[PDB]
């Protein structure tokens, strides 16, 4: 939604474009459009869903 | 000068005009082809219009 995806070599994070401030990638940081077969250079990772732990417990 | 992939640079350029970056990424080939054709048209104009 804002910022870019970065990787320190082992983990992927999202951070604002003008200042390194890594955050866990969640559904509140990103948006969904299309699928994996269209975007050139898309990488595999996981997106944390803040709702899941609230309903699991 | 902070290196950035050109496609991501264009993603920022698109966000700056109110067009969500997924439009760029989904249409990256079309946009690149339109850019190359526009450049070719610039070449033809400069080579033909005194
Ligand atoms: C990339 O970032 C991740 C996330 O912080 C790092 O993983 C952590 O590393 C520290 C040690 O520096 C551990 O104490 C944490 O438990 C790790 N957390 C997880 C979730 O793995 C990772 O080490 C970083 N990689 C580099 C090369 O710095
Ligand atoms: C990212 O993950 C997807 C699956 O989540 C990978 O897609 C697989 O691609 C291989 C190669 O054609 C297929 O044989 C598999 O069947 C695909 N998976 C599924 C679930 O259909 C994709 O290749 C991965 N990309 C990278 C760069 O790791
Ligand atoms: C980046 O370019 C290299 C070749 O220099 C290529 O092997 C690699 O797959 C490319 N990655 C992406 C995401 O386009």
């Amino acid at each position: 939604r804002e910022g870019v995806f970065v990787s320190n070599g082992t983990h992927w994070f999202v951070t604002q474009r003008n200042f390194y401030e890594p955050q866990i990638i969640t559904t509140d940081n990103t948006f969904v459009s299309g699928n994996c077969d269209v975007v050139i250079g898309i990488v595999n990772n996981t997106v944390y869903d803040p709702l899941q732990p609230e309903l699991d417990s | 000068a902070l290196q950035i992939p050109f496609a991501m640079q264009m993603a920022y350029r698109f966000n700056g005009i109110g067009v969500t970056q997924n439009v760029l990424y989904e249409n990256q080939k079309l946009i690149a082809n339109q850019f190359n054709s526009a450049i070719g048209k610039i070449q033809d104009s400069l080579s033909s219009t005194a």
